[PDB]
RNA sequence: GCCGGUCCGAUUUUCGUGACUGGCCAACGGGGCCUUUCCUUCUGG
RNA sequence: UAGGGAUCGGGUGGUGUUUUUUUAAU
């Protein structure tokens, strides 16, 4: 991701495909951990996009109220992801119904700079723009604890 | 101080619910000018008579240049004439009763604010110089 | 409290002042009114600043006020 | 028929025939299109497959093209289908001509924002964005608008509407 | 090239003005289809909607 | 370098010389510097000296454009057309394939490792592209087996490199070399690279990329020119892969060439039907030039060369029939050309030509005539190809099936059994008698009401151009000449009738009144001048001169000036109507002045007529001056400035 | 006041507070090309010039990397054999940071200034 | 409604013309 | 680069090549032309 | 350095009681 998202493989010096919605830059990407052919990204139109390489096309797009910094899929659900944005709460979306963020982890004071799932599939690590990291559980919505 | 002003929009064209021609606005404003009305009053009576925003948008130019083009120019500009009228009115009231020391203060302030604008108008030379408020 | 200083929520921009937004603009609308005396239409500003009068039968349309002017109780209007 | 006759061709005579066939369907155009005045029309290929025809108006008469825009577009859109018809005016300068043909390119009105953002690499990107009006119609011809504006001035301008799209 | 408009909509009417079996040939030539495509972004929006439908249909395998 | 970065920079504007034309430089330069001994090496060497350090895709693509300019220069060149520098193409192939305790240190920033440990491969890729384009330009001169048998191991090596730009050249080179014949080594190489392009279709998730498209062209060449095809199921897979890509662009010429290739090569596949359906809809509904044409080519090739059943053979035919009613002007033209190909190359023609003529008649009654003229040409080809029964049913439909019925019958008789045509012409003569009667009189009354239908009239004029029946029709056409297009057609018909077949004085009076009260106006002026020159002879000539005086808007004025200059015993039977030219002694004013000077270029009687006209004008001016002096207005003589301004 | 100095004071004290997106109301093409070259050096993130006709506003999505920007209000001529003195007098080190000068291409820093071998006047420093 | 008797060039020409005449 | 054609040989379709032809498509560059519309204001005689 | 509550003057919107209705006002 860059000006628009590109798809390479390591046998070509040129991009194999170009997969944007419009001419809007894309801040971060992430593939799955299973059902690997789909992926998600986040661009500075405050927007979450999904893509599917099997159809080789973008597939849906939501727009939140602030810019999503870092997305991260779940390595045990394969259709849930967490989403870390500049309003101080990491949302947790279900893919096949993107109208409701089915959880919101709501304990920081500044921008939520990164999140990741643990490979056991239920704990969230997050790290803020303020000088602190937090660990959440998925099933609660507040902070378990803080380093 | 405080802010209280118009907010002229981002568009710069006739707002497309307009259902009236361009030279009709010119005829309307020269009609009000031959009635003898000041340009700011032309502007508000054109905001409310028929739905223009202002003449720089609906016509090709501003009302001052369109009245100079139609030959109904003012010999002194609006703010200059209005400050002169306020100055002579407060001078007449003070000469009716000289005890109004606040009116003396305000006459000094209006004299200062009109000599500032007279300095600007002489240094830009749009009125003939030697003009120095009688 | 903590919003993007680019394009905010439309509720928030309609909340705040007409000068303090990103691209300032009007909040007065032009509206067309039907003169109840002779049933014709004329345009009138929201914050009308003058008692506007119909061209057919100059009865009255809106007595001016500080903000919006009060339409005169027989007139039928539409925003435009 | 009623075009300037310095360089006629088939499609502009066809759309003048569309004009006088609207005149044959008489009872609404009460001599209002008799002051029509062309300068030139021109077809332009776009990236959407289709084409956009730009009709020029000499601009004492862009306010003459006043209430006739919507009705004659929906007339010639069923007459000469699957094109996109746009009227334009023409003539320290020429940026005024650029954004004036933009402002009369979109509609008689309704642009509300020019944004330009600058990425970290160095690529500028310049968005113009409409307000909210008739979006269910104007969504169809948005790629043709940026295509013909890029063809007409070389500036890379991307169009946008403040909505979900 | 001699283009008089004639105000006529008489395809089926011009077919149905003669004896038998000419209407049989006219019914033998009758499809009435193949409309015009939509613009590019609307065609893109509709087929990426269809792609979303098949991607949710795919991960509903993982739903169980 | 520095001049290039200042040129491609934005903030340096105000010059005409800094638009720089930088590559016609070498395009003209290697037309002369091609000694091909040392100076071409000094071309290539500073490219390597700048290429060893670092590069961007910006400088990479303009460098590749520069080497493209070198290659078109070598093809335009004529110093190396015979094998002297294939040594150097082989040469380019062979050149492609404790201690610091006292050491002082400043400049804390380190060395970026990215410099050349790839970018040597960038050099190798790009002058591999250069040399393979060199070989593909020497294909223009010769294709010799024993001069590049020693090249083919480097060719398969650079194919198995897969650094995109070399694959784009090598697939083109194998496309040109598939016509030739090397040995079993080439059999292995050709089957290997066919497997290679099948692999790149398998891994590339789009066929609308330039590599996959040109590889599809190479698969077309491998199908077309070999002894050994392969893998029915794999070509079925690659065609199922190319199938959904047909809509979106950047796919067109190469994949459609592959389609045409295998549909010519006759193999039966279940997916060819699906791509035939989609390419038929593409042929009708496409929006780019010649793509509808090549899709029409492949759809016609499938529809003729392959074997469908009754349901498909009915439904595609009615698809064409109602695809005639498509709203465009060019998709309609392409389906017209499809029906044209079906017509030119039948029992299906006997089954389809009745409804085809009916639908082309509806397309003639459709929109603005660039499709209607093609419909007329296709209907002419169909009516010429019809043996007896299609023409019989067509004559029945034209004689049975208001104003559209009459116009269809008239156009059918204009196109094309002369006895049945005579019976139809009797019906047409009855229709023309009932039509051309007092409608022209009411039209002349409308013209008089101005300066105080026409579909059946133009149909009757076309029918009279098609066909004492000629005498009665000539009288009816004289009545019809007695709205502007109708008068034009009637003036053409009157000139033709007066050529083919007082009464002629009355015809001249009607023609003069029609020209008085554009190209047909010129032809009518020519016909009236011919009638007056063929000419109560003196009374008719005097009436003609008086009609020219009453004539002398802009077109008829130029025709009157041309007729006066062509008409004027040098002056004895000429001195009647020079007063209008004496009165003629803003572009209409310029044309009238040019025609007046031409007529004045074209003796004693001339001075007499000039004196008489000047005296009559002086007497008129004297009468007007006396009327003003005795009636003495200024508002009507001064308001012209206010009206003009 | 000086619009460039007040703009750079705005992003400087907003970074000192610790915000992320800073609005910057009075804009000009000098500030545009200024923080364009500082985002080339990656000292802020992306930004945006919202264009209304009166002045245009600036919003910068700076991440964390500034610690002090600023200008020098006498924009005097500075020779090529004096930018080393000015770097030693303005920055805490030689290559740590930059100083951007107005020159005959215009918003180059001192590394690009010694590369292109031009100079001019000093308008601002950033590190 | 609230016209001025001054402030326009043609009106002050008319006023000085009336003063010149009578 | 696409396509049609005059041909030689096979054919009564279609292909190999050598010529040669035009209908068109993109990339290059060259020469002009329209964007100084047709009409009023210089430092001094 | 920033945040919050209340009040005075003006404006916008809401929708309950004070108000009331063909005299004007708001
Ligand atoms: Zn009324």
């Amino acid at each position: 991701g860059g000006a628009k998202i590109h798809l390479w493989d390591v046998n070509r010096l040129k991009p194999v495909s170009d997969l944007s919605w419009g001419a809007d830059n894309i801040t971060s990407l992430k593939f799955n951990q299973n059902e690997t052919d789909i992926l998600a990204s986040t661009g500075s139109d405050n927007s979450i996009v999904l893509y599917d390489l099997r159809t080789n096309s973008p597939t849906q797009k939501i727009v939140q109220t602030m810019r999503t910094n870092a997305i991260c899929w779940n390595p045990m659900e394969a259709f849930n992801f967490v989403t870390a944005n500049e309003d101080h709460n990491a949302y947790y979306y279900d893919m096949r119904n993107l109208s409701r963020s089915l959880n919101v982890f709501k304990d920081h004071v500044s921008a939520v700079m990164d999140v990741d799932f643990s490979p056991t599939g239920d704990e969230i690590v997050t790290g803020s723009y303020d000088k602190s990291i937090r660990i959440y559980k998925t099933n609660h919505g507040h902070s378990r604890e803080i380093y | 101080k405080g802010i209280s002003s118009s907010a002229i929009p981002y568009s710069r064209n006739a707002p497309a619910w307009f259902k009236l021609s361009s030279e009709s606005v010119i005829e309307q404003i020269v009609k009000y000018a031959r009635k003898g009305l000041t340009p700011s009053q032309i502007g508000v009576l054109l905001r409310d008579a028929h739905g223009v925003t202002q003449a720089r948008v609906i016509t090709g130019n501003k009302i001052m240049r369109i009245l100079k083009s139609n030959g109904l120019a003012p010999e002194i500009p609006e703010d200059l004439y209005y400050l002169i009228k306020k100055a002579v009115s407060v001078r007449k009231h003070l000469e009716r009763n000289r005890k109004d020391k606040d009116a003396k203060f305000r006459l000094i302030l209006i004299e200062s604010r009109i000599h500032r604008l007279a300095r600007y108008y002489r240094t830009v030379a749009v009125l003939p110089p030697n003009w120095k408020y009688e | 409290l903590v919003q993007d200083l680019l394009h905010p929520t439309a509720a928030s921009e309609a909340r705040k002042h007409k000068l303090k937004t990103l691209v300032q603009g009007p909040r007065s609308y032009f509206l067309d009114v039907k003169c109840p005396g002779c049933l014709n239409i004329t345009t009138v500003f929201s914050h009308a600043q003058t008692a506007v009068t119909c061209e057919s039968c100059s009865t009255i349309l809106c007595t001016p006020t500080g903000g919006k002017a009060k339409l005169s109780e027989g007139t039928s209007f539409r925003r435009k | 028929a009623k075009i300037l006759s310095q360089a006629p061709t088939e499609l502009e005579l066809q759309v003048a025939q569309a004009f006088v066939e609207l005149e044959n369907s008489s009872p609404e155009l009460k001599a209002e299109l008799r002051p029509l005045q062309f300068k030139s029309i021109r077809e332009i290929d776009v990236a959407g497959g289709k084409k956009a025809l730009a009709i020029f108006v000499p601009v004492p008469s862009l306010a003459g093209f006043h209430k006739v825009q919507t009705k004659l577009t929906r007339e010639l859109e069923k007459k000469f289908q699957d094109r996109h018809v746009i009227f334009l005016a023409e003539r320290r300068t020429l940026t005024a001509v650029h954004d004036k043909i933009l402002e009369d390119l979109v509609f008689p009105t309704e642009i509300v924002g020019k944004r330009v953002r600058y990425l970290v690499g160095g690529n500028k990107i310049q968005k113009v964005l409409l307000d909210s009006k008739d979006v269910q119609q104007i969504d169809y011809k948005l790629e043709s608008f940026q295509a013909v504006y890029n063809k007409l001035t070389g500036k890379q301008i991307v169009f946008e509407i403040p909505s979900e799209t | 090239g001699a283009s008089g408009k004639l105000s006529l909509t008489d395809m089926m009417n011009v077919i149905d003005d003669r004896q038998v079996i000419e209407n049989a040939n006219l019914l033998k030539g009758k499809s009435s289809t193949y409309e015009v495509p939509l613009p590019q972004r609307i065609q893109q929006r509709h087929d990426r909607k269809a792609a979303y439908e098949i991607s949710r249909q795919e991960v509903s395998k993982w739903n169980d | 370098g520095f001049a290039g970065e200042e040129k491609d920079s934005e903030n340096y504007h105000t010059k005409v010389k800094e638009i720089k034309s930088n590559k016609s430089y070498d395009a003209g330069e290697i037309l002369a510097s091609n000694i091909s001994l040392t100076e071409f090496g000094t071309l290539l060497s500073p490219v390597k000296a700048l290429l060893m350090v670092r590069i961007n895709l910006r400088n990479q693509n303009k460098l590749s454009e520069l080497l493209r300019r070198y290659l078109l220069g070598l093809n335009h060149n004529s110093d190396s057309e015979s094998e002297s520098i294939l040594k150097f193409c082989h040469q380019l192939f062979q050149e492609s394939e404790k201690e610091d305790f006292f050491l002082v240190n400043l400049e804390s920033k380190s060395y970026t490792i990215n410099s050349n440990s790839l970018l040597l491969n960038s050099t190798l890729q790009k002058f591999a592209l250069d040399l393979l384009r060199n070989v593909i330009t020497r294909h223009r001169s010769f294709l010799t087996v024993s001069h590049l048998e020693g090249f083919i191991p480097f060719l398969r090596d650079s194919l198995l490199s897969e650094n995109e730009g070399v694959v784009i050249s090598t697939l083109r080179i194998l496309i040109t070399l598939i016509r030739l014949d090397f040995s079993d080594e080439s059999s292995e190489i050709f089957k290997n690279c066919a497997r290679k392009v099948l692999n790149i279709i398998k891994v590339s998730p789009s066929t609308s990329s330039e590599l996959c498209q040109m590889g599809l062209k190479f698969l077309s060449a491998f199908i077309r020119h070999t002894d050994s095809t392969l893998k029915d199921t794999a070509l079925s897979y690659v065609l199922g892969r190319v199938l959904p890509d047909l809509n979106e662009p950047s796919r067109q010429g190469l994949a459609f060439n592959f389609l045409k290739a295998l549909v010519s090569k006759h193999i039966m596949l279940p997916e060819l039907y699906d791509i035939a359906d989609t390419t038929r809809e593409i042929m009708v509904t496409n929006h780019s030039k010649e793509i509808r044409d090549v899709s029409r080519s492949v759809y016609y090739q499938f529809l003729m060369e392959y074997d469908q059943s009754k349901g498909r053979l009915e439904k595609q035919f009615k698809f064409m029939v109602d695809n005639l009613q498509y709203p465009t002007e060019s998709g309609r033209q392409s389906v017209m050309e499809l029906i044209n190909l079906i017509i030119t190359k039948p029992a299906l023609l006997s089954k389809l030509s009745s409804s085809f003529f009916l639908a082309l008649v509806n397309v003639s009654f459709n929109d603005d005539a660039p499709r209607c003229r093609e419909m007329a040409s296709v209907l002419i080809s169909t009516m010429l190809p019809k043996l007896e029964n299609k023409d019989l049913e067509i004559v029945e439909k034209y004689i049975a099936a208001d104003n559209a019925s009459f116009l269809n019958l008239g156009l059918r008789t204009y196109k094309v059994s002369i006895g049945f045509e005579h019976t139809i012409e009797l019906d047409e003569l009855a229709i023309k008698r009932i039509r051309y009667i007092l409608s022209d009189t009411s039209v002349g009354s409308e013209h008089q009401w101005d300066l105080v239908f026409s579909s059946y009239m133009e149909a009757t004029e076309s029918v009279y151009k098609h066909g004492w029946d000629g005498i009665i029709t000539c009288l009816l056409y004289p009545h019809s000449w007695v709205a502007n297009l109708v008068h034009q057609l009637i003036a053409n018909k009157d000139k033709l009738e007066i050529s083919l077949t007082t009464i002629a004085t009355r015809i001249l009076h009607q023609l003069g009144a029609p020209s008085i009260p554009a190209n047909v106006s010129i032809k009518t002026l020519v016909n009236i001048s011919i009638l007056w020159k063929e000419q109560t002879g003196e009374d008719l000539k005097y009436t003609t001169a008086i009609d020219y005086m009453v004539t002398r808007g802009i077109i008829r004025s130029d025709e009157h000036r041309m007729d006066s200059f062509m008409s004027k015993a040098l002056l004895v039977q000429v001195l009647d109507e020079d007063e209008v030219i004496a009165e003629g002694e803003y572009l209409e004013t310029y044309y009238s002045r040019a025609v007046d000077e031409e007529q004045e270029e074209l003796l004693e009687d001339k001075l007499q007529v000039s004196d008489f006209t000047k005296i009559y004008t002086a007497v008129k001016q004297t009468v007007l001056e006396r009327r003003k002096e005795r009636r003495s207005a200024d508002k009507k003589l001064r308001k012209h400035a206010r009206s003009r301004e | 006041s000086s619009v460039l100095a007040d703009a750079l004071n705005a992003i400087n004290n907003a970074e000192k507070t610790g915000k992320r997106q800073v609005l910057l109301r009075p804009s000009s093409k000098v500030i545009i090309k200024f923080l364009q070259v500082m985002q080339k050096h990656g000292y802020i993130g992306e930004f945006e010039y919202i264009d209304d006709h009166r002045s245009g506003k600036i919003v910068v999505q700076l991440n964390g990397r500034l610690n002090k920007c600023g200008v020098i209000s006498p924009r005097f001529n500075v020779k090529i054999g004096d930018i080393e003195k000015w770097t030693a007098n303005l920055l805490p080190a030689r290559q740590f940071g930059y100083v951007i000068l107005t020159t005959s291409a215009g918003i180059m820093d001192h590394e690009e200034a010694r590369r292109k071998h031009v100079s001019g006047k000093i308008l601002g420093f950033v590190y | 409604k609230k016209a001025k008797k001054d402030f326009y060039r043609f009106q002050v020409r008319e006023r000085k013309k009336q003063e010149i005449n009578q």
